[PDB]
């Protein structure tokens, strides 16, 4: 898919992704969301190749429930991207590889820490306070350069997330169709549901 | 390369970056992207260094031979259409331009017209072109106004190419700016990226990703 | 396209009078895009030091690999492994991938426990060791490296004078260079102290 | 790369230049291009730096092996042919082209393999992009009954062709010996032209020159 | 290249020069292209240095076994095994051999292997690169139950044409040759086969 | 844009005290054919003067109608055409060298190797080497070919450097171009016994030998080489 | 297919400084793996005080030159004897350069001379015509070990002053020709080591007010 | 460029046009209009290759201002249509041909009609009722099959063209910033500032 | 294709063979490639048909112009034509061609015109495909000064193996005899030659 964003403010981790779904000339559908819950305090978004982003995302996910059930406890943020990075780094000398690129926004419990981590499909893992996958970058990483603070709040974090947002509207060619917005932070993961 | 150009209420802002660079080695941090066609023109140079140079300086000698058969000063638009209708007779051939062609005249007022080696030419308020031209856009459109201060507006055209500078691994070296008014373009100095991203971070509060 | 120049960096070694420097860049893109600043190139096992540059995906792999080799090597040998032994298992693992290559450029540094002996070696992406006296170098930069190093640099230094000549030789290299820079590190190790410097440089 | 062998009237000399190269870059000024298979077996390799190495290493291992089982010296031909069927094996894909000498106690041997696997005998020959420059000294002073010295000057007069008129060939001249019932000698550096010279200028800083944001010590101790 | 195997009424008599090339530069121009397969059966070598001596291994090899089994094997049987190795493997090979051998039975006997891996039977043979240049006069010059000097003569004046046209070929030309007397092994230097 | 098809191979040379030899086999090869073996790739320009070229020779032949007509151009309303106004090596260089720029730049070349071998009026040396591409360049030793890489090495080892070219003598130098003519009749596989030498001397001139051999060529040692590794008869 | 280019391998280098200029480049000229000459003149004396060098293709260099060359004899002719000055020769040269726009010069090109005012400049070229003056710059083979030298050794780059700890920069003292010559010495002995078409000679042309001086340096021949 | 409409009605010609022009990844501007004005009662509207789009219309404009001038009267929609045809005729056949495709809108007075032509970079020329290039009528072309009549108002078939324009907003993909719509009748050529 | 020239002591013979083949396929079996340019000035013609016909039919213009104005050419005059039109269109031409003629001053005179567009001037000379396979026989048998019956025995043995060796070679041998006494035309056919 296209434009997948995430930023790391102080308490939370906000990650943006698009809501189109385009298979050549036509956008079949204006309300995809392009991520998956892999624990209750671990999101993951991705954006590839058409069926390889869910495949893999869903495989991904049914692991980390295994885990979770096996062990009755809750991997860090950190040992889940560690065992995505693994897969994709496996994946990239396959026979078919998984051509998918993932953004993990996890609240970490034990450190009382957010955490993100931007992954391609090469298995090139970095964590950072602020990612994005594709061509967004390139126009929202000047924005979030300038504007980026470690001690913003999730209400900052959204505002300075519009602004990033407006920008791609703009200058963008494709019409993505708006984001679909979801913060993760010791409660857990929600979704912004007006943006 | 990143260089823009828009329009304001104090005129236009011109500002470029320095590097050139051939395959991953940078050849260049001082190369001068701006061309002082004559004391009221200004052409940006971005893709193929020798192209635009060499067409650019032509451009100029075009333009004073205008003001001697005419007795008047060349129009923005006459003066960008000269050296698109050139690049148009070379289409094909491989020319790898992209130029902003920004000056002030009575007629006009502040104009910027981008030329292109493909023969693209438009008029605009607001133009960022080159590989590090993504990056100059994010800062440029969300703090751009009409009403900005002479001051506000260099800052804005110096910060949009230092925020390029830093994420295009194919722009950088230094920042030159240029003020276009009423009364001819202004140069404001060759400010050095490895100077001005320190000095920025520290006194804006930006940049909190890099370490210092 | 050329998997050893996507991402970028590189990484520099140097021998001194009784001390070894490793020092690495600090960026991480796609290609023109920077994407990090925080990445760093040189890891250790124990008191052996090795620094990788080349294709990021590969770079990680590796040093889990031989994190994961260096620490069945202590528990079954009873002591850490030494820079010329480790050398060989660089090389070793990397020709085990012959025909299927870990695209890299690793870089051992280190001083023997036992000996007190200085030591430095470098390899290409398939496992041949290049053993220097003098200097190693790797990475997007390694001609401009080279450059510095053949220019800057004296036998028997002192680590607080080798400090000087091996950040001179990566600033002015890594700023002939799109894909390096972005920050730098600096690791001067003695036989029994090792200091990490990051050094000040143009952010773009 | 020059590496040459040449024949004498009770025994065999081999020798090699020490320069590796990436493409028009120098990697190493030293490379050791000389290896031991058995104590009284050496070759010597040009082409792919890390085949050569491994090949030479992996038959060195299976005839130490194999010398311990049939409790005897190893042989040239076993070497030999241990090589080529590994090499032909692998369609030339592994870049290994060597000189294989040595003594054993059928007498004195010097072959050549290249890459494919194809296998010469000669009592002087040699491989490298210097090769050319090596032969046409060997072809033009060559004679037979040559003593050990004069068989050492030829084969290092042959390396100094390649070096001087072969750009990828250069630095310095190792050797080794392998007489009848005498230790080998291997000889590194057995040459060198005098040195580089004494630099202009002293590039040494001024201590602080550099510009530092952070220190730590880092834990290497368990 | 340029080998070359002719029966005579005594036995078979082998020929090749000695010259192997890499492009134009003569690699080497001392090398022995008759190479032996048994005690009484050799061949010719002709195309790839690494295939033609990867085959003749095995065949060696193979006869070795055979010998040890069954006795020593006929000239037929050791053109069998090469056939079945340059048949089989035709897509990675490039190999053109010509197996000559003498039996106390049959007496001379020479077999041809081209590129595809068939086999012909023949009073004589000629193959290599520098072949093409003495069909005519092979042709024209051979007869049957030839003398040892007559065949010796043959073959030299046969190789000293194909040499002097064919620049892949040259060097002296060796010769082997098979009776019941035993194996002889014969040379040829430039000075004495260009002045022909 | 062509290829090659009738060729000849090296042509050597180098500079000596009081003047230059030059040499160059006979044979005009066809790929691996060793075609025609009677050809003259040494061509003499006055008395002061000789052009030694190897690649196409059809070329060869048409360069040589070239100097012939720049004789008799130069004999033209010119009274000194025998002494102070006539064709020097220099002149005939620089002439070959612009057709060869000027024939690589409209994309059809002379498919050759030129070595210019000669004496100036004031008695100096000129040795200088142009190609197909235009490229130029000037050495105590020049070769084309095979003789770069394998005849350079042998005549660098006489005159390594312009000092030592008053050192050496015409005995010395004829010694090693005619050692290097064997070196490559053993490992150039399109070169010819047969070759042609010519010695421009400033003292007595031009000397041209024709019908030259290799001789005193070692082949004895082949009779002791068996098999290729194990084999023993 | 024909090729109609080719790299002759070399290296220049031009350094500016306050009242004098200085050319060098190295006299070794290649194809491939082989030298063609240990001596063939790079760097040229092109009238009026100025020198130049077409590094890359020597087919295309030279044309280059000999066509400069010959502007500075019509631009005497045409203009009554005027001195051509180094900015004038620079423009001179970009139309030359782009003229062949579509079948480039395949050439690094470098002037150096003297202003209008009396100080020392150097101009450089790319292939198809842009130029710009620079203070400092290396061309050829060897740019790449060099350049980040100069930028290091000549305009005092990532070098602060002790003490202060990386606020205060090294001053950007001026630079004699002798203090010049021992850094083009230098860099020209760096890059030999490490780059196989590098060695043989060093020929360094010096530009003053009093004309245009030589200086010649041996270099290693391997 | 991307998108140009065109649809006749009772008596008048309505020409929309897209405003976004897209240079590789940037959105260069979202103002431009593809238009030139040929004579008072003719428009035409041009897509196609860069610098080719707009060199093409102002060279026909000329040439159909020159003849204006010389005969002191307005050539018919129909003979602009069969000069401009020509042209692309002739150019297709050329060393390099005009890679542009246009719509002529165009009032003809003589015979009070209003008149809509489609021609390709061929010079491929159809007299319709409603018109499109590229990608643009694969989605509009259903829509003014059902919707159009010959005797609608100016009115309903602005309002029948932003149902068209609203299908392509949904569901292409590319985000052409909207349309600039010009209506070509008796009076002669005016905008709709307000779409 | 065979074709060839041979001088002797009364002048010159020509010789070819006439079979001309598309692929595999016999176009001609009795096609004449002994062409006259001039008088007692004729060509033996390989490669394209279309080419050497086109040329041949410019250079018999060209000397039949030359004769108008200066009288009868020499044989190395006509060679000079063939060479400036093979030489100057090389990259579109495919013909190898050998030109013979008999003057009385300078008698027999061969000229061969390989691919290239050089020439040269030999005793005899032999091309084609089918000339391949007799390089050795033609060296080993050629003599100068030959007689009539000599040189026709020679050629008919010669083009017999060139037959039977190449494809691309066949028919009758057609023959074409150059001396004082004037033109005569020899035909061989395949029951008398093939049996040689
Ligand atoms: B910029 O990157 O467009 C820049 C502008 C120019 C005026 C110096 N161009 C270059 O750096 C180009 C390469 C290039 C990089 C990225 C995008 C497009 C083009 N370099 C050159 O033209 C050049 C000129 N001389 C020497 C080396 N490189
Ligand atoms: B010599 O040219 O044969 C030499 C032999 C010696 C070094 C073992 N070979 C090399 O130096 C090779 C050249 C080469 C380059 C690239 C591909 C294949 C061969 N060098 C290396 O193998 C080499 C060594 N270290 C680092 C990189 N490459
Ligand atoms: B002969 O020319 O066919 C010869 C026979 C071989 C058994 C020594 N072959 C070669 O010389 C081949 C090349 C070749 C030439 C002509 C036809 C077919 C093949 N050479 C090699 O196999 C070779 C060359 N250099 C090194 C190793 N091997
Ligand atoms: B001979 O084979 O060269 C022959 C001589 C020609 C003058 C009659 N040429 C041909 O037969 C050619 C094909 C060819 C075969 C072998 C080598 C080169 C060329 N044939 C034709 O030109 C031809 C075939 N069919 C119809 C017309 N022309
Ligand atoms: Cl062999
Ligand atoms: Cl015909
Ligand atoms: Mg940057
Ligand atoms: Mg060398
Ligand atoms: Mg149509
Ligand atoms: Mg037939």
């Amino acid at each position: 898919m296209d434009i997948i964003l995430g930023i790391r403010v102080q308490d939370s981790v906000i990650l943006a992704s698009s809501k189109a779904v385009t298979r050549g000339i036509s956008v079949l559908k204006d309300s995809d969301d392009k991520t998956r819950q892999l624990s209750p305090h671990t999101l993951m978004s991705f954006a590839g190749e058409a069926g390889d982003t869910v495949q893999f995302a869903e495989y991904i996910q049914a692991n980390i429930q295994l885990y979770s059930i096996r062990e009755d406890y809750e991997l860090s943020p950190q040992a889940v991207s560690s065992f995505v990075r693994q897969e994709l780094a496996k994946s990239i000398r396959s026979r078919r590889p998984y051509q998918v690129n993932v953004l993990i926004g996890g609240y970490d419990k034990k450190k009382n820490k957010p955490e993100l981590y931007q992954i391609d499909y090469l298995g090139t893992k970095v964590e950072l306070p602020y990612g994005a996958h594709g061509y967004s970058g390139f126009y929202t990483f000047s924005l979030l350069d300038h504007h980026y603070r470690p001690d913003m709040t999730t209400e900052e974090g959204l505002d300075l997330l519009k602004l990033c947002v407006q920008e791609l509207e703009k200058r963008m060619p494709m019409d993505f169709k708006g984001v679909i917005v979801k913060i993760v932070d010791k409660d857990g993961i929600r979704q912004v549901d007006d943006f | 390369t990143t260089t823009l150009a828009f329009r304001f209420q104090g005129g236009i802002i011109v500002a470029v970056d320095s590097r050139a660079t051939a395959g991953n080695w940078v050849a260049s941090q001082t190369v001068k992207k701006v061309i002082e066609i004559n004391p009221f023109l200004l052409g940006t140079m971005a893709g193929g260094a020798a192209d635009c140079q060499f067409w650019e300086t032509w451009l100029g000698s075009q333009c004073r031979l205008h003001e001697l058969r005419e007795k008047e000063r060349i129009s923005v638009a006459a003066a960008s259409k000269i050296l698109s209708n050139l690049v148009y007779q070379y289409k094909g051939a491989g020319l790898s331009m992209g130029t902003m062609i920004c000056g002030y005249t009575r007629k006009e007022g502040p104009t910027i017209y981008y030329v292109d080696s493909d023969g693209t030419r438009l008029k605009g308020d607001i133009f960022c072109v080159g590989s590090g031209q993504t990056f100059a856009y994010g800062v440029l459109d969300s703090n751009y106004k009409w009403d900005l201060s002479v001051e506000d507006a260099l800052y804005l055209g110096k910060r949009s190419i230092l925020a390029a500078a830093h994420r295009d691994a194919y722009s950088g070296g230094s920042v030159n700016l240029y003020h276009v008014t009423e009364d001819g373009w202004i140069y404001h100095g060759n400010h050095d990226v490895g100077e001005l991203f320190w000095k920025v971070k520290e006194e804006e509060g930006s940049f909190n990703n890099v370490i210092g | 396209s050329d998997p050893s120049s996507i991402n970028g960096g590189i990484v520099v070694a140097m021998t001194g009078k009784d001390c070894v420097a490793i020092a690495c860049d600090l960026r991480l893109g796609s290609q023109s895009l920077g994407v990090s600043n925080k990445f760093e190139k040189i890891f250790h096992y124990g008191h052996v030091f090795l620094g990788i540059t080349g294709l990021a995906t590969d770079v990680t792999t590796l040093n889990e690999m031989f994190r994961y080799k260096t620490n069945l090597y202590k528990l079954k040998e009873e002591r850490a492994i030494e820079p010329e032994t480790f050398t060989q298992l660089v090389s070793s693992s990397l020709y085990e991938r012959r025909f299927g290559p870990y695209f890299v450029g690793p870089v051992v540094a280190g001083i023997n426990s036992k000996s007190g002996k200085p030591f430095i070696a470098g390899f290409d992406l398939i496992g041949c060791i290049d053993e220097a006296k003098d200097f190693i170098v790797s990475g997007t930069a390694s001609d401009q490296l080279f450059g510095m190093c053949e220019s800057l640099y004296e036998p028997n230094l002192e680590p607080e004078d080798l400090f000087e000549t091996i950040s001179q030789a990566l600033l002015n290299a890594a700023d002939r260079d799109a894909l390096s820079g972005w920050g730098a590190v600096v690791y001067i190790i003695k036989k029994d102290e090792v200091v990490k410097r990051y050094l000040k440089m143009r952010q773009d | 790369t020059t590496i040459v062998g040449v024949k004498f009237n009770n025994g065999v000399v081999i020798a090699a230049d020490t320069r590796s190269t990436q493409g028009p870059i120098v990697a190493d000024k030293n490379c050791a291009k000389l290896h031991r298979i058995s104590p009284k077996i050496w070759c010597a390799g040009a082409g792919t730096a890390a085949d050569t190495e491994a090949v030479t290493q992996l038959i060195g291992s299976n005839i130490e092996l194999h010398s311990l089982y049939t409790s005897r010296e190893p042989r040239v031909v076993s070497a030999l042919q241990m090589l080529k069927q590994h090499l032909f094996k692998y369609q030339g894909h592994i870049g290994a082209y060597l000189i294989v000498a040595g003594v054993d106690p059928t007498g004195s041997h010097l072959f050549s393999i290249h890459a494919h696997g194809s296998t010469d005998v000669g009592y002087y020959l040699s491989l490298g992009s210097g090769s050319l420059a090596a032969m046409a000294v060997l072809e033009s002073h060559w004679k037979q009954d040559l003593t050990k010295e004069e068989a050492i000057k030829l084969a290092s007069d042959a390396i100094q062709a390649g070096i001087w008129n072969d750009l990828g060939s250069a630095s310095n001249v190792d050797v080794c010996v392998m007489e009848i019932g005498k230790d080998a000698e291997y000889l590194r550096n057995y040459l060198t032209p005098n040195v580089r010279e004494e630099k202009q200028k002293s590039y040494k800083f001024p201590r602080g020159t550099t510009a530092v944001l952070k220190e730590s010590i880092v834990n290497i101790c368990d | 290249t340029s080998i070359m195997a002719v029966t005579f009424k005594d036995g078979v008599i082998l020929g090749a020069d000695s010259r192997t090339t890499t492009g134009a530069y003569i690699a080497n121009r001392v090398t022995d292209k008759l190479t032996r397969v048994h005690d009484k059966i050799w061949c010719c070598r002709s195309g790839s240095a690494a295939d033609t001596q990867a085959i003749a291994d095995i065949v060696q090899y193979h006869l070795e076994l055979y010998t040890s089994q069954y006795g020593t094997p006929s000239t037929e049987t050791a053109a069998s095994v090469f056939k079945e190795l340059c048949y089989e493997n035709k897509d990675n090979l490039t190999a053109g051999i010509i197996v000559a051998g003498y039996d106390d039975k049959n007496k001379g006997e020479v077999y041809t292997i081209p590129l595809g891996g068939s086999v012909h039977k023949l009073p004589y043979a000629i193959a290599g690169s520098g072949s093409t240049f003495i069909y005519g006069y092979c042709d024209k010059n051979f007869r049957e139950n030839m003398s040892k000097e007559e065949t010796v003569d043959f073959i030299k004046h046969s190789l000293s044409q194909a040499i002097k046209w064919d620049g892949s070929s040259g060097g002296v030309i060796r010769m082997v040759v098979l009776t019941a007397a035993g194996v002889e092994r014969l040379i040829f230097y430039p000075d004495e086969y260009e002045q022909l | 844009t062509q290829q090659p098809i009738v060729t000849g191979t090296s042509v050597i040379s180098m500079k000596y005290d009081n003047g230059v030899i030059i040499a160059a086999d006979n044979l005009g090869s066809y790929g691996s054919l060793l075609r025609f073996n009677g050809v003259e790739r040494l061509i003499p320009v006055g008395d002061n003067t000789v052009v030694g070229i190897s690649g196409d020779i059809s070329d060869m032949q048409h360069i040589e109608r070239l100097l012939k007509d720049l004789v008799t151009e130069n004999a033209y309303d010119n009274p000194l055409a025998d002494a102070e106004e006539a064709l020097e090596p220099s002149y005939i260089f620089e002439y070959l060298a612009t057709v060869m720029y000027q024939r690589r730049s409209k994309m059809n070349p002379l498919w050759n190797a030129i070595i210019v071998a000669g004496v100036q009026s004031n008695g100096d040396q000129f040795l200088r080497y142009v190609n197909l591409l235009g490229v130029t360049y000037s050495s105590p030793t020049l070769a084309t070919g095979f003789g770069a890489h394998m005849a350079n090495p042998l005549l660098r080892k006489v005159v390594d450097r312009e000092s030592d070219i008053p050192k050496t003598t015409v005995q010395v130098a004829e010694e090693a171009i005619v050692n290097a003519m064997r070196v490559l009749y053993y490992r150039d596989a399109r070169s010819s016994r047969n070759f042609s030498l010519a010695i421009i001397d400033k003292n007595t001139g031009l000397t041209f030998k024709k019908n030259l051999q290799v001789e005193n060529m070692k082949w004895d040692f082949a009779k002791d080489i068996k098999g290729y590794g194990t084999q023993k008869i | 297919q024909f090729n109609p280019y080719g790299d002759n391998g070399g290296t220049i280098l031009g350094i500016a400084g306050e009242d004098f200029a200085v050319l060098a480049g190295d006299t070794r000229n290649i194809t491939d793996y082989s030298i063609n000459s240990r001596y063939e003149p790079k760097v040229f004396d092109c009238g009026d005080n100025i020198v130049m060098s077409a590094n890359g293709f020597a087919a295309d260099g030279d044309a280059l030159v000999k066509r400069f060359k010959n502007s500075v004899k019509w631009y005497h002719f045409d203009h009554n004897d005027k001195k051509l000055s180094i900015n004038s020769a620079a423009r001179n040269i970009q139309h030359l350069l782009y003229g062949k726009r579509f079948f480039p010069y395949y050439v690094h090109t470098i002037i150096a001379g003297l202003d209008e005012d009396g100080k020392g400049a150097v101009y450089s070229f790319d292939p198809v015509g842009s130029y710009e003056r620079e203070q400092c710059r290396a061309g050829g083979a060897a740019a790449s070990l060099i350049m980040p030298f100069l930028d290091n050794q000549v305009n005092f780059k990532n070098q602060y002053e002790p003490g202060t700890n990386g606020k205060v920069k090294k001053p950007l003292k001026y630079l004699s020709v002798e203090e010049v010559i021992k850094l083009v010495r230098d860099s020209f002995t760096s890059a030999t080591e490490r780059h196989i078409q590098v060695g043989d000679g060093l020929e360094i042309l010096i530009v003053t007010k009093d004309g245009v001086r030589k200086e010649f340096y041996e270099l290693k021949r391997d």
